[PDB]
């Protein structure tokens, strides 16, 4: 006498529709034939 | 017996139960303090009955005018309910409480029935 | 014998059902008579009992695998913290 | 660690959870003494939560009028 | 057929609320009140009583 | 994407919201340890 | 609207509903997470996210654009090279320790529910819970 | 379940006033009369059912008398 | 599998001009739940769990690696392993199909 | 049999004794009928 | 809304 959400790490994820726009670190050097 | 001055506390919790039961023929448990006092009385009564299931405890209980008078009061209220007297008519909203009460009392009576 | 037993049982059950209906009507009459005798006390009792019963009926709502699987009820932003506050004790008892 | 993969069943928490607010309290017993034994104790209400008439009214409302 | 704390509290609260709502005349219970009275059943029972009374009267 | 691009390019908006993570991921050189293995 | 807005009948399921108490006679409510279809779908999404996280490179430094004030001379080490790597690791490991969190959560919930009638006042003080706890202790 | 909040507020306002309880008492009195009428009807039907029961048991009595004579 | 996949494979390796498609080659290139663990309930028999087939798939080193073994692995070998299995797989599959 | 076989439906019910004797005028007849039924049961069972 | 209207009308009829 607010709802704190899990972080949306957008920088980590990849583009779903056009994956030719991801950062060069995330891309796969296999569509332009540069693996070997 | 081994713990004297234990019965006085239970009597302090049990006699206001007598007053309440007399006032139990109408809606009179509106407040939470009333409900708390009623529940404390019922718990003390059950404790007394469980102890009275033993020889030394019932011997100590018999030598007490207050407990015997309370048992007689509850029995006369039960008789008034049974014979259908117009003096004191139990309000059904309280019946539950009364029910438990009666049972405990009878058990007590059973025990002390050997000493009268 | 079986027919007689079944018939007697059915008749007894019908009579008991009618007796229970009589009890219900009599209890409603008694409530309204008591209200006519002492309105203030019965109305205060009604208000208190309704509040208490509503409080009781809302004691198990966050126990439905939806509140359990999402992080809402475990958040500290809850004004009432009757769930997380136990942790310490539960840890000292080793049960957890 | 011994912790399994999060995609392996089971995955539900409250599958066998019971809150005390549904624990099947004790009530009247409703004994039955033959057919022509009417001067017989019908109930047995020793450690009940609610008395006989209220239990009967509950049964009447929920079961007796189910038809 | 089973009775738990939730069921008991719900039943008691429902009875209380029904009674109070009836006090304020906020409820119309003609169906229940005429299925319990059942005036057809009243007439049937009255005619049965009359027939039984005539039977007892004429046996003498 | 094309609609928004042509809307912004034509200057058909008063202001453009600018909220960007001020970092961006990039690869990193990856060398080996020079202390040889004992291999018991 | 004009007449009585309740109109109680002899059903007890419409009567109970019209006065508010509708779900109060069922044991447990109905939820969405109780079906195996939604469980399979959630598991699929979680597995896909974990796949994507694990297909990332290990050497995943980050240029922070505030390294300007830290005059790095090609020999110093940037104090923020591991910020996206730390977040990736945190998310991956948190996604891999889901069942452990579930188990601890359900232990907490069970051990706090079993003591409802002893720790919560408005449940401990109802006449029915008191009557039941007394009935158990009848010698 | 929203109507009951208004009902509770109305009952509280009733408890606030002083000269409001007499009308409540009179209305409850009339309602009690309604319910005693209902109980009278139920009691009459109970009487009918017990009459039927007694008739059946009376036939049983006649059979028992025949057995005793045998 | 796919025409553009075949082209990407033949271009990864530098032997793209040493391949010639036929008519048919071109026309064909254009086209309950048993409780396994017991962290949440009462575990079912281990025999029942073995009867079911496990498939993690999403992880790379499976669902479990012991502490000592993982702590004492070689990173160069596994980097080359992942480069062979994850990235260079299409080229090797094409080299398995074509190029004798 | 040596026990009364607990059952699931209510086997009896009290009759309320708090009704006004003036308004309800057929309770006495119902209680008389109940007593006669009990007597018939006693006689048959004996 | 209309709920308060009905409740207050009932209370006024009760008190009059």
């Amino acid at each position: 006498n607010v709802k704190k959400e899990f972080p949306v790490n957008l920088t980590i994820k990849k583009n779903v529709y056009d994956s030719a726009q991801d950062f060069n670190a995330l891309q796969d050097e296999s569509r332009n034939s540069r693996q070997i | 017996r081994t713990l004297p001055d234990l019965l006085p506390l239970f009597k302090t919790f049990i006699l206001p139960l007598e007053r309440i039961v007399e006032g139990l023929n109408k809606s009179s448990i509106c407040d939470s303090k009333a409900m708390d006092s009623l529940q404390m009385g019922l718990n003390a009564l059950l404790i007394l009955r469980n102890l009275a299931q033993d020889t030394d405890s019932v011997q100590i209980l018999v030598k007490d005018r207050e407990i015997k008078s309370f048992i007689l009061f509850i029995l006369k209220k039960f008789q008034c309910v049974a014979t259908g007297d117009n003096k004191w008519q139990l309000y059904e909203g309280n019946a539950t409480f009364f029910n438990e009460l009666t049972h405990y009392t009878l058990d007590l009576m059973e025990a002390i029935s050997s000493y009268i | 014998e079986e027919e007689t037993d079944a018939e007697d049982t059915a008749k007894l059950r019908e009579i008991t059902k009618l007796a229970l209906q009589l009890n219900s009507s009599a209890q409603k009459y008694q409530f309204f008579h008591e209200l006519s005798l002492h309105p203030r006390e019965t109305l205060t009792h009604y208000l208190w009992s309704s509040k208490q019963n509503e409080l009781v009926l809302q004691g198990d709502q966050y126990f439905n695998e939806d509140a359990a699987r999402t992080s809402d009820i475990y958040s500290n932003n809850n004004n009432d913290r009757s769930l997380m506050g136990n942790i310490s004790l539960l840890y000292s008892q080793g049960r957890l | 660690s011994n912790i399994p993969d999060p995609t392996l069943p089971p995955t539900e928490m409250m599958t066998r959870f019971l809150h005390p607010n549904w624990y099947a309290l004790p009530t009247t017993v409703w004994l039955k003494y033959g057919n022509y034994n009417s001067w017989a104790p019908s109930f047995n209400e020793n450690g009940t939560v609610v008395d006989s008439t209220t239990r009967g009214l509950i049964w009447l409302e929920r079961i007796g009028y189910m038809d | 057929n089973n009775v738990t704390l939730k069921n008991l509290t719900a039943f008691q609260l429902l009875s209380q609320r029904e009674n109070i709502c009836e006090l304020l005349n906020l409820v119309e219970s003609t169906e229940r009140h005429n299925s319990i009275i059942n005036p057809e059943r009243q007439r049937m029972s009255l005619e049965e009583m009359k027939k039984m009374l005539d039977a007892l009267k004429n046996e003498r | 994407k094309r609609i928004l691009k042509e809307v912004i390019l034509a200057k058909k908006v008063s202001k453009v919201p600018i909220n960007n993570v001020r970092a961006f991921p990039v690869l990193q050189t990856n060398y080996n340890g020079s202390i040889p293995v004992v291999r018991a | 609207s004009e007449k009585k807005p309740i109109k109680i009948s002899a059903d007890f399921n419409a009567k109970a509903k019209s006065l508010g108490l509708e779900s109060k006679f069922s044991n447990a409510t109905k939820t969405a997470l109780g079906d195996p279809d939604t469980e399979i779908r959630i598991s699929a999404r979680i597995s896909n996210r974990i796949n994507e996280l694990e297909r990332l490179p290990a050497n995943l430094g980050t240029y922070s654009l505030d390294d300007c004030l830290e005059f790095i001379t090609k020999d110093d080490l940037s104090s923020r090279m591991d910020t996206f790597k730390i977040k990736a690791l945190v998310e991956l490991k948190s996604l891999k320790l889901l069942t452990k969190q579930k188990s601890i959560r359900q232990k907490l919930i069970n051990n706090v529910a079993s003591q409802a009638h002893h720790n919560i006042p408005y449940l401990r003080d109802s006449p029915f819970t008191a009557a039941a706890q007394r009935s158990v202790q009848i010698r | 379940s929203k109507l009951m909040e208004c009902v509770n507020d109305a009952v509280q306002t009733l408890l606030q006033g002083d000269d409001k309880l007499g009308k409540v008492s009179d209305k409850s009195r009339e309602i009690s009369e309604k319910y005693i009428e209902e109980s009278q009807a139920i009691i009459q039907e109970l009487v009918k059912l017990t009459m039927e029961k007694l008739e059946s048991k009376f036939t049983k009595l006649c059979d028992l008398e025949t057995q005793l004579e045998m | 599998m796919g025409y553009y996949d075949v082209l990407a494979g033949l271009s990864a390796l530098e032997k793209s001009s040493q391949v010639v498609f036929s008519a048919t080659e071109l026309q064909q290139l254009t086209q309950k739940r048993v409780a396994v663990h017991g962290y949440l309930g009462g575990k079912v028999s281990l025999a029942d769990a073995a009867q079911v087939e496990y498939e993690v798939g999403h992880s790379l080193l499976g669902s479990y690696v012991p502490r000592q073994q993982l702590e004492a692995l070689s990173s160069v070998d596994f980097s080359h392993h992942f480069h062979r299995t994850l990235e260079c797989k299409a080229a090797l599959e094409t080299h398995d199909v074509f190029l004798a | 049999q040596t026990n009364p076989v607990p059952v699931t439906y209510p086997t009896d019910a009290y009759i309320p004794t708090y009704l006004p004797d003036d308004k309800v005028s057929n309770l006495a007849d119902l209680k008389k009928l109940i007593e006669m039924d009990s007597r018939l049961d006693l006689y048959l069972t004996r």
